[PDB]
């Protein structure tokens, strides 16, 4: 079984700069009899299925832009994106097809490095609909910031909440290169009704001091 | 153009079986070898199996050899995967893939079907508004479903710009929750309708919710 | 060892 190893695991590139992804095969992928390397590259943008970019090491698939170049021979291969564009954020996979089992490299994530941007923060109360089931979700949205690192602190009538929230973060946006994050606080219906002021406090590099969005239950 | 649509995913209890299908269109299915490839969530691609054009030749990953059987039906343009003795680590998106003319590569992929092996059964979601009130935000909260995935589109797909749909979070209850939001200018809040279309195919749940200020 | 011939996979 032929082992494919990629390097590095992750690249963070400035717009217009060069990304270089390396792929190393545990077995020579060159066939003496036809002088072709049985190596392919795939691109998988966030939330989408993989697309074939390259085969025979360097032959571009139809529709692949000419900022992508595949090269190498033998055991050592390379995928280069000259002059990276925002669209190109993805995970890239090399793959040998010299022989079964077809095997993939572990994947290399590519992201854009960009200017610092502060999140826009939005707070949502639970709907009246939800309450009828015994529980309440308060949602706090951190929109289009950079870099990825960010802090959400929930407060309920000035009490700092912990252990009762969960967060998730989108993959970097393909046009403005930002991230977004949703945080959900969970409360019993009875608890949500006993308190008034619900607040989402946000810390991030692009803000000089924490931002707090709030609502009073009952509006 | 070439299309591969996978089907048959959902949740299965440990130990049991599941059959996936792949409806191929837009090419002569009879002339091409076809693959199954899978991807655990947040993880890499893993080749599963392949069957040749006329069906006389197969190969399987060691991971699945003897457990899985690839087959195909040429007159009906359909590729199958019969999966047996499933375990939680078989949990993944399963992509159907067409072989290249060309070279033994996968030149076209389906979007995949999501397979989940766990000790929990199908449960449809409830949908709750994330209500608004320069730039305003609204959304829907798609709550307490299993297994993955749900999809959310806005205004039947007409509204894409400024849409963010977040990775589902697994709650302490073992049920998923997913949030989808869109940002629009605040003066546009009552100026047109914003409707989130939610689908949870394992439960046959289909919801259109209009979101509005109070 | 020779690579497998794509012709045995797709015609």
């Amino acid at each position: 079984d032929i082992v494919m190893t990629q390097s590095p695991d992750s690249l963070t590139v400035s717009l217009g700069e060069r990304a270089t992804i390396s792929c190393k095969s545990s077995q020579r992928l060159l066939y003496s009899s036809n002088n072709k390397n049985y190596l392919a590259w795939y691109q998988q943008k966030p939330g989408q299925p993989p697309k074939l970019l390259m085969y025979w090491a360097s032959t571009r698939e139809s529709g692949v832009p000419d900022r992508f170049s595949g090269s190498g021979s033998g055991t050592d291969f390379s995928l280069t994106i000259s002059s990276l564009q925002a669209e190109d954020v993805a995970v890239y996979y090399c793959q040998q097809y010299y022989n079964p089992p077809w095997t993939f490299g572990q994947g290399t994530k590519v992201e854009v490095k960009r200017t610092v941007a502060a999140p826009s923060v939005f707070i949502f109360p639970p709907s009246d609909e939800q309450l009828k089931s015994g529980t309440a979700s308060v949602v706090c949205l951190l929109n289009n910031f950079y870099p990825r690192e960010a802090k959400v602190q929930w407060k309920v009538d000035n009490a700092l909440q912990s252990g009762n929230s969960q967060e998730s973060v989108t993959e970097q946006d393909s046009k403005d290169s930002t991230y977004s994050l949703s945080s959900t606080l969970t409360l019993s219906k009875a608890d949500y009704e006993k308190h008034k002021v619900y607040a989402c406090e946000v810390t991030h590099q692009g803000l000089s001091s924490p931002v707090t969005k709030s609502f009073n239950r009952g509006e | 153009e070439v299309q591969l649509v996978e089907s048959g995913g959902g949740v299965v209890q440990p130990g049991r079986s599941l059959r996936l299908s792949c409806a191929a269109s837009g090419f002569t299915f009879s002339r091409y070898g076809m693959h199954w490839v899978r991807q655990a969530p947040g993880k890499g691609l893993e080749w599963v199996a392949v069957m040749s054009y006329d069906g006389s030749t197969k190969y399987y990953a060691d991971s699945v050899k003897g457990r899985f059987a690839i087959s195909r039906d040429n007159p009906k343009n359909t590729l199958f995967l019969q999966m047996n003795s499933l375990r939680p680590d078989d949990t993944a998106v399963y992509y159907c893939a067409k072989g290249g003319a060309a070279a033994a590569v996968m030149d076209v992929w389906g979007k995949g079907t999501t397979v989940t092996v766990s000790s929990a059964s199908t449960k449809g979601p409830s949908v709750f508004p994330l209500a608004p009130s320069g730039t305003a935000a609204l959304g829907c909260l798609v709550k307490d479903y299993f297994p993955e995935p749900v999809t959310v589109s806005w205004n039947s797909g007409a509204l894409t710009s400024g849409v963010h749909t977040f990775p589902a979070v697994l709650q302490s209850s073992g049920l998923y929750s997913l949030s989808s939001v869109v940002t629009v200018p605040s003066s546009s809040l009552g100026t047109q309708t914003y409707i989130c279309n939610v689908n949870h195919k394992p439960s046959n749940t289909k919801v259109d919710k209009r979101v509005e200020p109070k | 060892p020779p690579p497998i011939d794509n012709g045995d996979i797709t015609s």
